[PDB]
């Protein structure tokens, strides 16, 4: 397990991985996507194919549930989504492997994330913008994977001020199948969190308080085995922080702040989950990866520093 | 714990500009990411986490464990066939306490032969010496004396000591009976090394070092009183009760008249091999204050203590204290301490430590800890298992199980969800919701794995869950195999294309016996129809009645509709004619595109063909 | 029953070549049909199923292939360990496989006559034995002669198999006479003729002698 | 994934044999287990096959009324039971499981025969007195007239393999077997060497060490 060359030119921005572990996507300003697989002969991660896919910076990337096939989005600062499948009767490197689905060019701003949803709901997804409006699709007929409606839009950010380059915006939906569709959205400062009403529109059922600065990064965990849920941000203020949800102003929705950690000591980049949200990782400025475990007492431990 | 993410390409250097670090827990604990947002920064750095267990070793040690959890069936809980059912209940987990003890052991052993690091084979170890003491403090004799029964409780502790560390080793053995400054065998330092070995039980080797240098020499020939001392002696340690504790009393009797005899009599020999003669058999008669003086650990005390003075453990509160006045506790290993706190009563506050050691020793332990009912849930309350609700036990197993699912080992799988049903707490939907979650990340590749899946499907009713890992596997020959329900249209269309362009699985439809079996909806029966129409067609009335079945399966139903207008043309009474005008009156690129490759307009020469055909029924 | 033919029935190839071999059934069987490798000693083991799909993990140089009634298995570069008999499958019925082979350069035999021993004689039977070492192509032809008088019907030969490094073959000959007969005569010899050999040779013992 | 065979040997013939066939890493309830037999120097030939989903059975004509192949599922394990065995059924014998062939047994060898187990002779063949100076020299042992197979030789305990060819026996027309093994070696060792020919044939639990040297006059 050495490290290895992307093939980018430019910075890399997101890294993620298939549903079995096996393959990763990757997405950088160079405009390009590249696939990698990991060789189950030779334990070695080897580019399954590279391929130019949009005009501008691509920021985020993101897998579908295998029982919908081989697909991967893309969000760039060209304003747009695309959408991928793999078609396995070409040639890897080719260039030629991923062909695009569809396009989605409602966003009148660049886009910074996209996220998609829970299979037990269906091919679903989201992005956020410049704009500061949340987009949900859907691919309502299964069978047609260009049949992207819109599903909703919502006002995130009210007053965006057309003179900062200071902005970041992430996305996570809550994993959970026995739970209420929702998910949590960060827009700068703010961090809130949005719920399936009886209406089928969102609601805002809560917002996790406390960041004092910029939101690099959030990621809902799988609650397995737990009643609750746990969300976990990665602020610029040097903190990352573990909040507590659960259901039992105008919300059903409980909110409790669970942890804060500030050994990076700068500002908190990334924060992800384990498969059985288990073990959250955190990196950032320091150049170090920590791994925190729960405590019995709920609280969380610090069970290993990478670097 | 600090780990190197790359003992070989560090990406960064001076605080230069500090740089934005990301990092990605991947589905596979073994196979995690790291990469950095910053220009001339592109490599990708792959991490597992740190102090993973990969190896077969492990993997088998689990499989062990588990077999034993299993195994120990209605016994792996506590009740808080009358009396009995206590006894026998300590029995048989007890039992387990040491086949989880052996289990380890096996374990350690394949770790030092199969190896990069010992480190492992070390701390393996450490958490057996550890267990050995919990076994031969709690697990023996439920709660009663040594004369409840002295051979199995002289047996582990007579273990557990020469087991914990190596001395002595025979490299030290050699050691003295070689070093001089002195006549043959008679420094503090023979003496010392016989005494240690009869404080440890060893006392074959305690006889052998004896009759090594001065047994029949100095002594036979200078004392002869003191030769017969040295040899009966010898003849005592030869007989040492370990089944009867009555046996023992009247041992300790011969004994202390050996070393009251010796004690005031002829002193033919030098002046320190006398006290050396003295001491031996004192400790031989447990004396506490010669016990403690040729010690030197506090457990060799402890056990000297319990061999020769008063087998009792009304008294180890005692002896343990004098021990540690002796000997302090040696902070260099990991085990002493352990070993103090569990013959000293306080047994609990070693399940953190053990997670620390290994997860899955510390999960089982707290298990059988559990089982014995030193520790239980004292909670008394949020509809889920993976919480302080239930057991410290519980919560720790269920947590080893969901560590194991990311190991993506599919050996264990089976270990972790076994790990969750059998688990002894929790509603059985909450469980139905966890394997509901769980499974679809079983790295399945046989077909048996599949099989697997289903298996527990089926067993806990998740026929959602099932429906989608299909869905996944579906995901020619393939869709063959596979004939959700726009799909299946989607599969009738085609058959039924193919069938108008017209092996083994359309008779199957319409080796081979087991195909069949397996075959015992509307797609398939209509591709199969289609079949014996063909079939009809390749044998005047058969003819006839498959233009029929035709028709009919038209109506049912564009592409088709022309595919039958050219058949009807190729062919080219009151019943044929009724279809045709069913169809006239049933009567768009795809087919134009299949109209013109028939012909190397479509709806004229259809007229045509049914003007034709009522011609000829007018005729006839 | 169903027979398969296969062709040929056994082949030699140069590493590096393009290597063909087919199967025709003696009915009309559907894609129904596998193919093996087997090594000398050992079990077959699985190439391709179903006509032309690869089973999982055996090399990309061999492919599966069908024209009707025609099937064909194919070795893209042939490598050195490839050398076995192969075998179609479609009762179930195998074909009467090919033996495939790596082609070399001509080796000339070594050639060494041993006498039988006391011991043998000893036991009322006596045993010539001709040996011819490390040679190709694998057809040698071995002569007896005894004073002199061509020899048929007392003696039996085996060869090795062709050698993994070298590709060369050894060839034993083994001549049976009674002890009597064995001492009723004087010169025993057995001549050599191959190709690498520009004339046949002789190597020759007289009974008795040292 | 494994199957394992046993069960086979030496069986008199007319006599009866039943061969095991124990599965693991697939779902035998599902699959088929067929037998498929090899004799000495021939082709591979299916004889049997049983679905252990339907219990369905099937034989090759020349096997049919002797040969039964049966199957439980719970113990993972198939069977084929051997009457009336014959010299034409002399063969290794294996396992396959289908779920083509994907799964084979290693195999079990079935010898059918009346004829005694005989040890072999072991006669030296000696280095010729004429063997060139400063060239190779060729020396050997036979290994005549054993029954049945196989003989396996070794030279010096295993530890000499370089220049050794074992050949293939042949069938005397008496019905035993005889096999030659040799070695080449420098011309200049044979006063100096030791070579130990190491014969065993374990049918009748014969072992002989033979020392070969150069003839003395």
């Amino acid at each position: 397990m050495q490290p290895f060359d992307s093939g980018h030119d430019d910075l890399v921005h997101d890294v993620v991985y298939d549903f079995y572990g096996r393959h990763v996507a990757t997405c950088s300003s160079d405009q390009h996507i590249k696939v990698f697989k990991l060789d189950k002969d030779t334990s070695n991660w080897e580019l399954s194919d590279s391929w130019r896919a949009h005009d501008s910076s691509i920021v985020a990337i993101d897998w579908a549930s295998p029982e919908y096939g081989r697909i991967i989005a893309s969000a760039s600062y060209d304003k747009t989504v695309k959408l991928w499948e793999e078609d396995p009767d070409q040639e890897e490197c080719s260039g030629r492997r991923w062909n695009k689905l569809c396009t989605l060019n409602d966003s009148k701003g660049s886009l910074y994330s996209v996220k998609f949803a829970p299979a037990h709901l269906g091919l679903k997804l989201a992005c956020l913008g410049n704009d500061g409006i949340l987009r949900l699709y859907d691919a309502l007929e299964p069978s047609d994977l260009r049949s992207w409606t819109l599903t909703s839009e919502m006002k995130v950010l009210s007053i965006p001020p057309a003179n900062h380059l200071q902005s970041d915006f992430c996305l996570s939906w809550c994993p959970s199948r026995f739970s209420p569709e929702k998910l949590a959205v960060s827009a700068l400062e703010q961090a809130i969190i949005y719920q399936r009403g009886k209406d089928g529109k969102l609601h805002v059922a809560a917002k996790l308080p406390g960041h004092k600065s910029l939101i690099r990064s959030i990621s809902w965990a799988p609650s397995i085995g737990r009643w609750y849920q746990l969300i976990a941000t990665g602020c610029k203020d040097g903190r990352i922080r573990i909040f507590k949800i659960t259901e039992k102003l105008q919300s059903n929705l409980q909110v409790e702040l669970l942890s804060e950690h500030d050994d990076h000591n700068g500002e908190v980049w990334s924060v992800s989950w384990n498969l059985t949200g288990t073990i959250l990782s955190s990196a950032g400025d320091d150049g170090k990866v920590r791994l925190w475990k729960a405590t019995y007492s709920n609280e969380f431990k610090c069970m290993s520093v990478i670097t | 714990i600090l780990v190197p993410m790359t003992v070989n390409d560090q990406p960064i250097e001076k605080n230069g500009d500090k740089m934005p670090l990301k990092f990605k827990l991947g589905p596979l604990s073994y196979q995690n990411m790291a990469f950095i947002t910053a220009k001339d920064k592109y490599k990708l750095y792959p991490v597992r986490i740190p102090r993973l267990d990969t190896s077969k070793e492990f993997s088998a040690y689990v499989s062990g464990l588990f077999e034993i959890y299993r195994d120990l069936g209605d016994d792996r809980v506590f009740n808080v066939v009358n009396s009995n059912f206590a006894k026998e209940h300590n029995a048989t987990v007890n039992l387990a306490m040491e086949a989880i003890l052996n289990e380890l052991e096996v374990f350690i052993g394949r770790v030092k032969d199969q190896d990069g690091r010992v480190n492992r084979f070390y701390e393996l170890e450490e958490s057996l010496t550890v267990l050995n003491c919990l076994r031969t403090m709690y697990f023996i004799l439920d709660g009663q004396d040594v004369e409840e029964n002295r051979s199995e409780f002289i047996e582990s502790l007579l273990n557990w000591i020469n087991r914990s560390d190596g001395e002595p080793d025979e490299e030290y053995i050699e050691q003295v009976f070689s070093v001089a400054g002195k006549k043959v065998f008679e420094t503090q330092y023979f003496w010392k090394l016989l005494n240690q070995l009869v404080l440890r039980g060893l006392l074959s080797q305690a006889i052998g070092c004896i009759e090594r240098s001065d047994l029949l020499p100095y002594l036979s020939d200078t004392c002869a009183v003191s030769f017969d001392a040295v040899s009966d002696s010898i003849e005592l340690l030869k007989q040492y009760p370990k089944d009867s504790s009555s046996t023992f009393r009247e041992w300790k009797n011969l004994v202390l008249k050996l070393s009251q005899a010796f004690g005031s009599s002829a002193t033919d020999i030098s002046g320190e091999l006398r006290d050396y003669i003295e001491d031996f058999l004192l400790v031989i008669g447990g004396n506490q204050r010669k016990i403690l003086q040729y010690s030197r650990t506090w457990y060799e005390s402890f056990c000297g203590f319990l061999l020769y003075y008063i087998p009792s453990l009304e008294l180890s509160a005692e002896y343990l204290q004098m021990s540690l006045e002796a000997n302090v506790v040696d902070i260099t290993n990991d085990w002493e301490q352990p070993c103090v706190d569990i013959i000293s009563g306080k047994i609990h506050s070693i399940l953190p430590v053990m997670e620390s050691l290994d997860s899955c020793t510390a999960a089982f332990t707290a298990m059988i800890c559990e089982a014995k009912g030193l520790i239980e849930n004292i909670f008394e309350g949020l509809e889920d298992l993976f919480s302080y609700r239930n057991g410290m036990a519980s919560y720790m197993l269920n947590s080893f199980a969901f560590e194991l699912c990311s190991l993506g080992d599919k050996e264990l799988w089976p270990v972790a969800i076994g790990l969750i049903a059998l688990s002894a707490t929790g509603t059985r939907s909450a469980k139905k919701m966890v394997i509901a979650e769980l499974l679809p990340h079983y790295p399945f590749v046989t077909n048996d794995d599949i099989e697997w899946m289903l298996s527990i499907c089926v067993e806990w009713r998740l026929p959602e869950i099932a429906k989608e890992i299909y869905t996944t596997l579906g995901n020619i020959e393939s869709i063959a195999n596979f004939s959700l329900v726009k799909s299946y249209s989607w599969l009738l269309f085609e058959a039924s294309c193919m069938e108008g362009q017209k092996v083994l699985n359309a008779i199957v439809s319409k080796d081979d016996v087991i195909i069949p079996q397996d075959i015992l909806v509307t797609n398939s029966m209509r591709q199969t129809l289609a079949p014996y129409a063909v079939l009809s067609q390749f044998y005047d009335r058969e003819d006839w009645g498959q233009a029929l079945r035709l028709l009919l399966l038209l109506i049912e139903f564009h592409y088709l509709v022309l595919l039958v207008a050219k058949f009807l043309y190729p062919i080219f009474e009151d019943s044929v004619a009724t279809v045709i005008e069913v169809i006239e009156t049933k009567w768009s690129n795809l087919y134009e595109t299949i109209i013109e490759a028939d012909k190397s307009a479509t709806l004229l020469k259809n007229l045509r063909k049914k003007l034709n055909f009522k011609l000829c029924q007018a005729f006839m | 029953d169903i027979q398969m033919t296969q062709s040929p029935s056994s082949l030699s190839a140069s590493v590096g070549d393009r290597v063909t071999i087919t199967c025709r059934a003696s009915q009309s069987v559907s894609s129904a049909v596998a193919w093996y490798q087997q090594k000398p000693g050992k079990a077959p083991k699985l190439l391709i199923y179903s006509a032309s799909s690869l089973y999982s993990g055996v090399p990309s140089r061999f492919s599966g292939s069908r024209s009707g009634t025609d099937f064909t298995l194919t070795i893209s570069s042939l490598q050195p360990e490839d050398f076995a008999t192969y075998y179609c499958q479609q009762p179930i019925t195998f074909g009467q496989g090919t033996k495939v082979e790596i082609k070399r350069t001509v080796a000339a035999p070594s050639v060494f006559i041993f006498p039988p021993s006391d011991s043998q004689l000893k036991s009322g039977t006596a045993s010539v034995v001709c040996l011819l070492n490390n040679f190709y192509p694998r057809e040698a032809k071995v002569q007896w002669k005894v004073d002199n008088a061509l020899q048929s019907g007392n003696s039996q030969e085996s060869v090795t198999e062709q050698d993994s490094k070298d590709s060369t073959y050894s060839l034993s000959s083994t001549l049976t006479l009674s002890k009597a007969d064995y001492e009723k005569h004087k010169v025993y010899a057995c001549e050599v003729t191959h190709q690498g050999l520009s004339s046949p040779v002789t190597k020759s013992f007289n009974r008795g002698e040292c | 994934v494994q199957l394992v065979e046993s069960g086979g040997g030496l069986v008199q013939p007319g006599g009866s044999l039943r061969l095991s066939c124990a599965a693991s890493g697939f779902n035998v309830s599902y699959s088929s287990i067929h037998w498929v037999r090899q004799a000495p120097g021939k082709g591979l030939e299916w004889v049997a096959s049983i679905y252990p989903y339907y219990g369905s059975t099937s034989y090759a004509d020349s096997v049919k009324g002797r040969f039964t192949i049966s199957a439980d599922t719970s113990k993972n394990t198939a069977y084929l039971q051997m009457n009336s065995l014959r010299a034409e059924d002399t063969a290794v014998y294996y396992c396959a499981r289908t779920g083509a062939l994907d799964y084979w047994g290693q195999g079990t060898l079935v010898t059918v025969s009346s004829a005694s187990t005989k040890g072999p002779s072991v006669f030296p063949l000696a280095p010729s007195s004429k063997s060139t100076s400063g060239g190779t020299a060729a020396l050997g042992c036979l290994v005549k007239d054993y029954f049945p197979e196989p003989v396996t030789v070794s030279w010096n305990s295993g530890a000499l393999t370089s220049g050794v060819h074992t050949f293939p026996a042949v069938l005397q027309s008496s019905g035993l077997y005889s096999l030659s093994s040799v070695v080449t070696v420098p011309s200049s060792s044979l006063g100096t060497q030791t070579y130990i020919c190491n014969v065993n044939h374990k049918p009748s639990n014969t072992k002989v060490d033979k020392k070969v040297e150069p003839k003395s006059c």
